[PDB]
């Protein structure tokens, strides 16, 4: 019993495009063309004890979406920086907050755009204020 | 009176004024009822934090709250007809502020001093580090501190010469081999993290002098 | 009357497994706001308080999806009236205590609007709450969400006057959040439209202020 | 460093007509008022390497630009020297505009909301809504300011040109004349001012030096004469009262014939002393 | 704008000994080299309001500083006028240093990795690792440069003070003497240089205009004796060669008498003609 973001594999897209899929490029995360490879698939698991979600890459199931000390989202081993508190603002559309306060504020996934173009942009972690910032909106779609 | 338990989380980020509850008197069919609130947070300092719609009973909060400044508000609601006469006795309403884990644990000192005998047996209590957390002790784990040892200088003659109780902060000798002549001074970086060690963290130094 | 009885006081969460109207007796351990519904919000329930029986909220309308948001006190007895349906699939009543924004919806029935087309007129007829009582409507604006695309929404009634409160809903693991969109909508013959985001979810709370008809008729008209 | 205790106005690159305006503790983007409610003192902290932006309101002397975390709103609060009241002034060379970043959190910078006419915090972008113009208040008040110039001795009279056919400069009564009004303009490279008479497309207030002492308006020969450029300096404890010196020789100042308060007296350059005849009421034409 | 097509060096505020260094497409942090390997031309695009940072490599002339998005990696690639090859130059007025932000993503700025000795990226913060010192390469090369000065006629001879008590200046074979070395210090206000001989603490290279073309070393207790100051201008298509002209009279260049590459020839000023006896090699002394 849980209708809110059930466990399983998802594709992660930005709200700016329906054809760009999240995947690790080098040590960064970016949205690229569909590849049908395991690296564009993400296992979303609920952590009941800490009341959050952890998201791992299918190609590397031991690496989770996290963040470094430079404001970038990263793929690394499990830690409290891998703990996300999703806010569902529409059908399959979420804002991804870090569970813990970062710099004494709510921080969220953030993809920069140039007139709705997000090619070659890295996914970042930036302050969040509300549910109206498109750059902090992402679609998680099974399966 | 028809009033439920009322609460609002600290650090609301906007969308003010935010609706909390529409309170009412079930005598509202008899005459037109006018609502109002009194107390600290309403008409008394801090004034205007909470407001109510006079004709509908919509209770609202006008600004972000902070549980560590004020954890609960004590207001009184008033129901009154057009001629000023009360249709209900004034009702006490408590508004609790729900905690967020927004306070980092804080060690009492940047550097704690301690001393240990040269040939002490493992299990020997040495010293005690201690931190505090301002968040809600009662209802959450946001102030549940877990103490750990991050590093040890030097890493000799072993990596784990000492151990710390994660609940108390008390540091005890772990392994034998404390030699005053070769390694007289030890510097441990101790960590203090809330949410039972999974939340916000901080570090301090535990300087330990080995002696005769 | 075939009163079935919940053994012990409900905590925060509970699930009670079940062609004729019968009643379910229960108490709650903690006084507070509760969401009560069937699966999946079928059928619509009614809830009563045992005076010491008084109606609280909810309607009896066939094939109509809804749930109840109600303030339950720990030192009182309550009755859920489940009406006759169709004996195809087993049913169950779900109980959840709500400490969040759902507080803004007591004591109201929340209608589930799940048949909104791209554009056009829509109306939903329910039994009207008494004067100063509440009926609510949870609906999703048609189309894909992109935080940009928008439809025009006219909300109004036909006979009864009411004060509308419009919220946008977001959901976390802790439940619904309610965000203020529009207050004090005078619903009777309302010609004012509001632009709402496609794919976004909204809840309209309606307080009846003039009982001119047995049925309240909420209209949702959508233009480009 | 070089901007410490400098009183400045702050306007929007997204709309150069909107200035930071402090009213009842609020901060809005408002039209140019040329008063102290749009003036801000920059107070530097050597340790933070950041600035407080304090309002020059005379009735409320301790209000500073403040970020109301955790919301994204901007207002003024009492100065408590807090991190959310400090700012990084980042100058975009080329534009000569500033990005004003929060010291508490440099991820966020000032953002001009031209619809709500206020300020909010935002993450960075390439737009002009986060670019701002910081100018010394005297310069911003005087630059492109079509004004009328009255000697403080008589406020009903005005420094004017006779007419379009007589470029001589005289003192006379005020009557909404195009020869009575002047447009002050500021040249950045020369750091000096020019007084364009509005009855001419490019006529400039000039001390002719071929003649000994003579003030006549003359055509604008660019990068030519420095007697066509001036330096304006304010007078203490006075709202709109200034002194005007020349650029060619800074020892000579604009002067009504000492001390003749007549309706036909000349306007001449004269050695700088500072009596009531060498000071000017630079007002806005009503 | 004001820095368009200027050739600069770029060093770190965190470590002022580390400079932007380029070779074969790779960008790193290295010690001061005083050559083209650490020289960059800032190229301004009016419409983008951003700059390209182009390496002054003499073998590959079209390499500009590039962010290899979306990675953390910075390098020099062939110029294609790409968005990831443009940069916002933001001067922190608070501490006179520069933040270099990507035009493709203004949230990301250059971060100095002083351990790996290269560049990565970071969101804005208050750390000195994202602050950089931009400076004209001539000033950067010459300021605080303890050096040796040799005539291009004979690169084994050095300009020197004869001894500690002989304030005359002649020519002699290089022999590691403290009197054979000079500390070049740049004066911002006078836009000039002084040559402090390393056998005292106030003796600068000066033109004794009281006695013809005599050049000697004298005390610098008078700040404003313009004969103490000099202008060091680079010779076209040379690596370390300069002409040195006096500030009291710029038509006077530092001159080796003759002609002569002898071991006692006089150092003097003479009317600038530009021959080999007025060209000088400023080098780092072994
Ligand atoms: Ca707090
Ligand atoms: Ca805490
Ligand atoms: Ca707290």
């Amino acid at each position: 019993e849980r209708t809110f973001l059930p466990n399983g594999n998802y594709n992660i897209k930005s709200i700016f495009s329906g054809s760009l899929y999240l995947n690790p490029v080098s040590k960064s995360l970016t949205f690229s063309n569909e590849s049908s490879a395991n690296n564009q698939k993400w296992n979303v698991e609920y952590m009941a004890e800490n009341r959050c979600f952890k998201i791992s890459n299918v190609a590397e199931p031991n690496k989770y979406l996290s963040y470094d000390n430079f404001g970038f989202i990263s793929l690394d081993s499990l830690s409290n920086r891998c703990y996300w508190f999703p806010i569902k603002i529409a059908v399959n559309t979420y804002i991804m907050l870090s569970l813990n306060k970062v710099n004494e504020l709510d921080y969220a996934w953030d993809i920069y755009d140039t007139n709705e173009n997000i090619l070659s942009q890295p996914l970042l972690l930036l302050p969040n204020f509300d549910i109206y910032n498109s750059n902090q909106m992402f679609k998680l779609e099974k399966i | 009176w028809v009033i439920p338990p009322i609460s609002c989380p600290e650090n609301e980020k906007g969308e003010f004024p935010k609706n909390l509850v529409q309170i009412k008197s079930n005598r509202d069919k008899e005459t037109k009822v006018f609502y109002s609130i009194t107390g600290q947070g309403a008409d008394k300092p801090p004034v205007g934090v909470f407001i109510i719609e006079r004709e509908t009973g919509w209770l609202k909060v006008t600004q972000p709250l902070d549980r560590e400044a004020i954890a609960k508000y004590i207001l009184y609601s008033h129901a009154v007809s057009s001629n000023g006469e009360a249709v209900e006795d004034p009702m006490e309403i408590v508004i609790t502020v729900t905690d967020q884990n927004d306070n980092r644990p804080e060690f009492t000192q940047e550097v704690f001093e301690g001393s240990v005998a040269e040939g002490a047996v493992p299990g020997t209590s040495v010293m005690k580090v201690s931190a505090t957390d301002a968040d809600d002790d009662v209802n959450t784990y946001n102030a549940a501190i877990a103490y750990t040892i991050v590093s040890q200088d030097p890493e000799l003659p072993h990596k784990n010469m000492f151990t710390v109780n994660r609940d108390t902060g008390v540091i005890s000798v772990l392994t034998s081999g404390l030699d005053r002549e070769s390694y007289p001074t030890y510097t441990l970086v101790v960590q203090a993290a809330d949410l039972q060690g999974e939340g916000l963290s901080t570090t301090a130094k535990a300087v330990i002098t080995v002696k005769d | 009357e075939n009163i079935q009885e919940i053994n012990t006081a409900i905590s925060d969460n509970y699930t009670y497994n079940i062609n004729n109207p019968f009643y379910i007796l229960f108490t709650v351990n903690t006084t507070g706001i509760y969401k009560i519904n069937a699966q999946n919000n079928l059928p619509s329930l009614k809830i009563y308080e045992a005076i010491g029986i008084n109606y609280i909220t909810g309607f009896d309308s066939p094939n109509a999806k809804s749930y109840l948001v109600v303030l339950l006190n720990k030192d009182k007895n309550y009755y859920i009236r489940v009406p006759q349906t169709s004996s195809n699939i087993e049913n169950q009543i779900q109980f959840k205590r709500e400490e969040g924004d759902l507080r803004n919806l007591m004591n109201s029935s929340v209608n589930i609007i799940d048949n909104l087309n791209s554009t056009g007129a829509h109306y939903y007829t329910r039994q009207s709450p008494d004067v100063h009582d509440y009926i609510s409507y949870e609906f999703t604006i048609p189309g894909n969400f992109n935080n940009k695309d928008t439809s025009n929404i006219r909300l109004y009634t036909s006979y009864n006057q009411g004060i509308g409160t419009l919220f946008r809903v977001t959901e976390t693991i802790d439940g619904y959040n309610l965000i203020n969109i529009q207050q004090n909508l005078h619903l009777l013959n309302n010609t004012n439209s509001i632009r709402l985001l496609n794919g976004a979810i909204y809840i309209l709370k309606v307080e009846v202020t003039e009982l001119n008809n047995y049925n309240i008729r909420l209209h949702i008209d959508i233009t480009n | 460093n070089s901007l410490n205790d400098k009183i400045v106005t702050i306007s929007c690159k997204a709309d150069t007509n909107l200035f930071f305006y402090q009213v009842a503790g609020n901060v809005s983007l408002f039209q140019q008022t040329r008063n102290y409610l749009e003036r801000w003192r920059l107070i530097y902290d050597s340790n933070k390497a950041a600035y407080k932006i304090k309002s020059m309101d005379i009735h409320n002397t301790n209000l500073v630009l403040t970020w109301n975390a955790p919301t994204h709103n901007i207002s003024t609060q009492q100065d408590s020297n807090a991190d959310n009241q400090y700012w990084l002034l980042l100058k975009d060379i080329g534009n000569n505009s500033f990005i004003i970043a929060s010291y508490k959190n440099p991820n966020l910078v000032l953002y001009a909301d031209t619809v709500a006419r206020n300020l909010k915090l935002s993450t960075l972008n390439n737009s002009n809504y986060i670019k701002f113009i910081i100018e010394d208040y005297i310069i911003s008040d005087l630059n492109n300011f079509t004004c009328k110039i009255s000697p403080i001795l008589d406020l009903n009279k005005v420094v004017q040109q006779v007419d379009v056919t007589n470029l001589n400069v005289n003192l006379y009564t005020w009557d909404y004349g195009r020869n009575q009004k002047w447009t002050i303009r500021y040249n950045e490279e020369k750091a000096a001012y020019q007084f364009f008479n509005t009855i001419l497309s490019n006529g400039v207030l000039t001390w002719i030096f071929s003649n000994g002492n003579t003030v006549r308006v003359s055509s604008s020969n660019d990068q030519n004469n420095d007697a066509q450029y001036w330096l304006i300096n304010p007078v203490s404890d006075t709202d709109e009262t200034y002194t005007i010196t020349n650029l060619r020789d800074t020892t000579k100042a604009l002067d009504l014939y000492g001390g003749q308060t007549a309706n036909g007296t000349a306007i001449q350059v004269f050695n700088y002393h500072g009596d009531d005849n060498q000071k000017w009421n630079i007002r806005n034409p009503p």
